[PDB]
């Protein structure tokens, strides 16, 4: 429901199967919400502000780090117990 | 030491307890009392405290993340 043009517009509704991963509360007054600040996505609940701690996720960049992450995702390099990499 | 239950205060002096200090504060809201140490050598064990002052206004989200960090 939240697209690239409407990521921060629609508050995100979560499930109550498990308590909140940020504050261990079973149920919360209002659904969560995403906001953008200085290239960082802040995730926080609405209504009671002190109920949920604010989480931060950075969209850093550094193309070479992204390439390294993608090459790791394919799972082609491994570290053997002897300490030598296998590819 | 086993802790201390006596609070020494200065009016700009007294030695009051928790109930005594609560009652005095309730009676006089405008009284200016500063909590200090009755004897530095005797009960030098105290809590850990800090005072923070920033002459600006912040919203709820910024204040929350800043206080966490
Ligand atoms: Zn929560």
């Amino acid at each position: 429901d939240l697209d690239e043009n409407n990521f921060t517009t629609v508050p995100l509704v979560i499930d109550y199967v498990t308590p909140c991963a940020l504050c261990k509360k079973r149920s919360h007054k209002h659904p969560h919400q995403l906001s953008l600040e200085n290239g960082a996505i802040r995730i926080y609940k609405t209504g009671n502000p002190h109920s949920c701690k604010v989480k931060i996720v950075p969209l850093d960049g550094n193309k070479l780090f992204n390439i390294a992450q993608r090459i790791l995702d394919t799972n082609s390099v491994l570290l053997t117990e002897r300490g030598d990499h296998i590819v | 030491i086993r802790g201390n239950d006596v609070i020494f205060v200065l009016k700009t002096v007294e030695a009051f307890k928790c109930d005594e200090l609560e009652r005095y504060i309730d009676n006089n809201p405008e009284c200016t009392l500063f909590e200090s140490l009755r004897d530095e050598e005797a009960y030098s064990i105290v809590r850990i405290f800090m005072d923070v002052d920033l002459d600006a206004c912040l919203d709820e989200i910024d204040y929350l993340t800043a206080i966490q960090d």
